[PDB]
RNA sequence: GAAAUUGUUGAAAGGGAAGGGCAUUUGAUCAGA
RNA sequence: AGAACUGGCGAUGCGGGAUGAACCGAACGUAGAGUUAAGGUGCCGGAAUACACGCUCAUCAGACACCACAAAAGGUGUUAG
RNA sequence: GCCCUGAAAAUGGAUGGCGCUCAAGCGUGUUACCUAUACUCUACCGUCAGGGUUGAUAUGAUGCCCUGACGAGUAGGCAGGCGUGGAGGUCAGUGACGAAGCCUAGACCGUAAGGUCGGGUCGAACGGCCUCUAGUGCAGAUCUUGGUGGUAGUAGCAAAUA
RNA sequence: UUUGCUCCACACAAUAUAGAUGGAUACGAAUAAGGCGUCCUUGUGGCGUCGCUGAACCAUAGCAGGCUAGCAACGGUGCACUUGGCGGAAAGGCCUUGGGUGCUUGCUGGCGAAUUGCAAUGUCAUUUUGCGUGGGGAUAAAUCAUUUGUAUACGACUUAGA
């Protein structure tokens, strides 16, 4: 029978596995877009 | 000259069988060149061998033949029945045989 | 050294094993027909193992033929062995399993004297 | 397959020998097997089947 | 059925004692063999008289070639054939060198397209249109102008190999 | 009849193409399949779209990386069509899907080597004149795969660079049919026309 | 001094069971002549 | 759920219907060869991507009886009357 | 007629799948081809039936031989055989120069129940044949007794202050 | 490192072969259109020609292909060098310069073959590995243990330590 009461799942199912990540450094998955008219610059910088 | 066959090269396709139920008693051997039944009755009677080879040296050799024969033919694009004096193994379908042209009728 | 036989056929050189004796250790390898109401050995599916039938029965010409063309016959002394002193193109002599040393080789010598075959020569022999 | 009209195997159910193990009559069963085999008398083949007949086949005369 | 012949067959309601010499009923029947025709025309006599084939004889059949089997004529074909859901008639024009070819033809045409099968279809008339401007359909009528003249594009020749190494055309 | 075969998927009817190829792999031929993003497939773009979306939302539901991978390249998606007709769960079956290799595009080793048609797969030679297809780069672009853009930039490198090579041969082969267009009514030449040659 | 069950050695195979039937390849082993 | 006749399953394997007690074909000793049944011949899969006439384009096409469903009513879709 | 609307159900999925669009779809027709333990022929096994053959060296006349046909099967009936403990007779049988038992992807015979042999182990009895006899054949019975596993080096060995 | 590692060449051993037995012989695009050749006013041009399958093209003769004598012509082809360029989609290949060298069946000769006994794949290929002999080249790390807490049930992770 139906949940006989609706309620938002609990969680994100787009941030699954919810597993330890496979570095300490996360990785970065998309840099800008390239904009080729530009200065040569950085996309992206290190800290702590 | 660069060749030195007497044969023609056939491939080893399968056992005769029904969907589910097949025989290897007999072969079926797709000939190269022939389309029809009617080309594949040059070819009846003709003898096959298979060769391949063995790690183990048997009698002075290294290479080993499993010899048989075309029987008749097989349906209507030119395959060919074949029976061998041992059945073939069947991880020899796809296989390259060779069919000799004896005995000779020309 | 034996009559002249036809081919000698054996219909089926396969063992009869009893169905599960491969499964299940108190199920010996002993022909034992299935009885079940549903066995499938019994009803003879595809793909199950074949039954000991009549029609798996020899050819009466080379039944109980051994490979040289011979019936084996158990001989225990010389008085045995000697039933077939005219009889040496069809039965081979087997000495029986319990003859000591020293009567396999009187036996042996007997045999070889009359032309005799013994199937079995190396028994008990000098170790 | 073969659609039988009678029954298979069926045996002729009649004695071809007797039951008896007495020697001196399965001796007579054999005289009488030759002579109904080879004199075409009547006779000789209905003594022969008469041999075979159990005791109460048998009633004394 | 199948390919299709054309027989004469007369037959006569065997005659008794008081009706020596009957009637001779005679028709013209399609059919594969004698036999599928001799069946026919039974069929068809008892649909239309009083007798069967025990009752009656067949007197003759004979196979009707066609007169000029290599002269392309337009036939008009009476037809009559049950649906799903009723019996209807139908005049149909088909060109060709024979009754058998046209018939043949036919029987083609009403399976395709009214499913009808060989069981359903009564061949009512099969008559050569003499004289063209009597020809009714169009789809026969565009086949009798003058000088005609068509192509065949798209031309698709079968490869008698597994593997072509030239990207064949469809010219013609 | 060549150690390797090499077909130009393009314009080929993905399942007739699929059917010769899982017959030639099965009877031990070695096929590799080319430009696998112009093969055709019969029937309308919406259809085949609508058709792989089917194929889409059937998935293993309590764990979706269990179910039936739906593999959006055009490459894979003819491997799949051999797939399914090819018996793969078989030693012999994974032999004969090892004796193939299917590609978007030309790749380097196969750029340089000669590519067959299978006229019976031939959409233009198949399909009714009219009949609407679908391409399946469009359709494996509109399914999510990503490098239609990249496939085509390099085809057109590449058709530039065999351009330029079918230029060379051309003028290579007009040479050589002029060679033989003399020494043709020389004696060799009319005994090789009286032979047949 | 059996079997169940177990250790070692040797051989062999092993992508979500294993076992089996027909057939043959390969390896090992062996009778008969 | 209950009767009539017959054929079957139970008690029955085999080829086909993917799969299935009953359907189709055919009933069975052990083998060889040939021919077939029902069913099939794109590939899985043995066997013509055979031949011939047409019909159908479906943004839920359709694809062999038992059998695994679809109706009334409608459509200048298209085809034939 | 085909197609479409009518035409809505729950895990993701089924012309069997792939896939198929002048089809690999539908209706129809013609051939060719594939294959059942089915049909035809032959061989072998057995069963049944009909016969021939005591004229001897023919010791197997329930023997030998000829001919034809047949062979599915639960419950069940019958027949012919295999094996076990013990008993009478016999082989003046086997055996401490090794009986019985046991082990043996070693060999032979039988369609089979089974039988025989080789090798290892072993130590004191045992077998073939003709008959007699039965407390005579196990896979089951939540069977009986005894022994042994996987679970598994697992659950856990944490109340009572240390 | 009880003389280790890697690469190359050769020899000898093993090891197998999803299956060589002349050549996978490279435009693109269209198919109710194209390919090729040629010409011009260079085009969506004119003219000619072709397809109707690769049944093609190349190659192909020589003890599985030997040993030699010439003729003709500066061609074809293999080998190891060599000049340079191009190719990154998986380039690992394509093209090219020069000389050397072997063969040349383009043509004409001389010698040899046999007895594998009338056939038996009658062994000619490539896949890895090992070993020995020479040459070329290089001279580290990881883990346990200790430590850290940006981590953690245990593994694991993240740190530090000549
Ligand atoms: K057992
Ligand atoms: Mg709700
Ligand atoms: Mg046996
Ligand atoms: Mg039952
Ligand atoms: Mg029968
Ligand atoms: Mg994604
Ligand atoms: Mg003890
Ligand atoms: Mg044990
Ligand atoms: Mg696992
Ligand atoms: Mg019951
Ligand atoms: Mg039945
Ligand atoms: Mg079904
Ligand atoms: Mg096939
Ligand atoms: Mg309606
Ligand atoms: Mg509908
Ligand atoms: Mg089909
Ligand atoms: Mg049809
Ligand atoms: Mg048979
Ligand atoms: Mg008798
Ligand atoms: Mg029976
Ligand atoms: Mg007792
Ligand atoms: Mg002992
Ligand atoms: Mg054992
Ligand atoms: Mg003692
Ligand atoms: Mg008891
Ligand atoms: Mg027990
Ligand atoms: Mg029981
Ligand atoms: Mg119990
Ligand atoms: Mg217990
Ligand atoms: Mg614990
Ligand atoms: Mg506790
Ligand atoms: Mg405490």
């Amino acid at each position: 029978s139906h949940r006989k009461y609706e309620a938002p799942r609990h969680g994100h199912l787009g941030f699954l596995p919810r597993k330890r990540a496979a570095s300490i450094r996360a990785r970065v998955k998309a840099f800008p877009k390239d904009d080729r008219s530009k200065p040569v610059a950085l996309t992206s910088f290190l800290g702590y | 000259a660069e060749s030195h066959r007497l044969y023609v090269k056939g491939k080893h396709l399968s056992y005769q069988r029904s969907k589910r139920v097949n025989n290897p008693n007999v072969s079926l051997i797709k000939i190269e060149g022939v389309a029809t039944p009617q080309d594949a009755q040059f070819y009846l009677g003709k003898r096959i061998a298979y060769v391949y080879r063995a790690s183990k040296e048997v009698r002075g050799s290294k290479i080993r033949v499993m010899w048989g024969k075309v029987t008749r033919t097989h349906g209507n694009s030119g395959v060919v029945r074949a029976t061998f004096r041992n059945n073939l193994p069947a991880k020899t379908f796809g296989a390259s045989v060779r069919i000799f042209l004896y005995p000779s009728n020309i | 050294a034996s009559l002249p036989h036809p081919k000698i056929v054996k219909k089926h050189t396969k063992k009869f094993k009893r169905h599960h004796s491969d499964r299940y250790h108190r199920v010996a390898e002993n022909w034992r027909k299935q009885k079940g109401i549903d066995s499938v050995v019994r009803r003879r599916f595809r793909g199950n193992i074949s039954q000991p039938k009549i029609g798996y029965g020899s050819n009466k010409k080379t039944k109980f033929l051994s490979p040289s063309g011979h019936k084996t016959f158990l001989v225990a002394n010389v008085k045995d062995l000697e039933t077939l002193t005219m009889h040496t193109k069809t039965y081979a002599a087997e000495i029986a399993h319990n003859i000591s040393a020293k009567n396999r080789v009187v036996i042996l010598a007997r045999a070889k004297a009359l032309g005799i075959k013994v199937t079995n020569p190396k028994g008990r022999l000098a170790l | 397959g073969i659609d039988h009209t009678s029954k298979q195997h069926k045996r002729s159910g009649h004695r071809t020998a007797p039951k008896s193990d007495n020697v001196y009559l399965k001796l007579l069963v054999k005289l009488y097997t030759f002579l109904a085999r080879r004199t075409d008398a009547p006779f000789n083949k209905v003594v022969l089947k008469a041999l075979f007949l159990s005791k109460i086949n048998r009633p004394p005369v | 059925m199948a390919h299709f012949k054309e027989y004469q067959v007369i037959g006569r309601r065997l005659p008794t004692e008081s009706v020596p010499e009957p009637k001779l009923f005679r028709m013209r029947i399609f059919a594969s063999n004698e036999v599928i025709a001799k069946s026919r025309y039974w069929y068809f006599l008892q649909k239309l008289h009083k007798v069967k084939k025990a009752s009656g004889e067949i007197v003759s059949i004979n196979q009707i070639n066609e007169a000029h089997p290599t002269k392309v004529k337009n036939f008009g074909v009476w037809v009559r054939y049950d649906s799903r859901s009723g019996t209807h008639n139908m005049y149909k024009e088909i060109r060709d060198v024979s009754r058998v070819a046209a018939v043949e033809t036919l029987y083609q045409d009403m399976a395709a397209r009214h499913r009808a099968r060989f069981r359903s279809i009564h061949i009512l008339k099969v008559a050569e249109i003499e004289k063209t401007a009597d020809v009714k359909r169009q789809y026969v009528k565009q086949f009798l102008t003058k000088d005609l003249k068509f192509p065949l594009p798209h031309r698709v020749q079968k490869s008698t190999k597994t593997f072509s190494y030239k990207r064949p055309s469809t010219f013609y | 009849v060549e150690p390797v075969v090499v077909i130009d998927g393009k314009g080929h009817l993905v399942g007739r193409l699929a059917s010769v190829v899982a017959k030639q792999l099965l009877n031990g031929q070695k096929i590799v399949v080319v430009r696998a993003e112009e093969l055709n497939i019969s029937g309308e773009f919406f259809r085949n779209k609508l058709k792989y979306h089917d194929f889409l939302r059937k998935a293993t539901a309590f764990n979706k990386t269990r179910g039936p991978f739906h593999f959006r390249a055009p490459s894979r998606i003819f491997y799949k069509a051999l797939r399914g007709m090819v018996s793969h769960k078989t030693a012999r079956g994974k032999a004969a899907l090892e004796r193939l290799k299917v590609f978007e595009g030309i790749p380097p080793p196969y750029d340089k080597k000669k590519r067959v048609v299978v006229p019976q797969a031939l959409r233009v030679l198949r399909l009714k004149p009219g009949r609407k297809y679908t391409t399946l780069g469009k359709l494996s672009t509109s399914v999510g795969w990503k490098y239609e853009d990249v496939v085509a930039k390099l085809e057109a490198k590449r058709k530039v660079s065999s351009a330029e090579y079918y230029a060379k041969k051309r003028a290579f082969t007009k040479k050589v049919a002029s060679a033989n267009a003399t020494a043709a009514e020389s004696d060799v030449a009319k005994q090789l026309a009286a032979l047949g040659y």
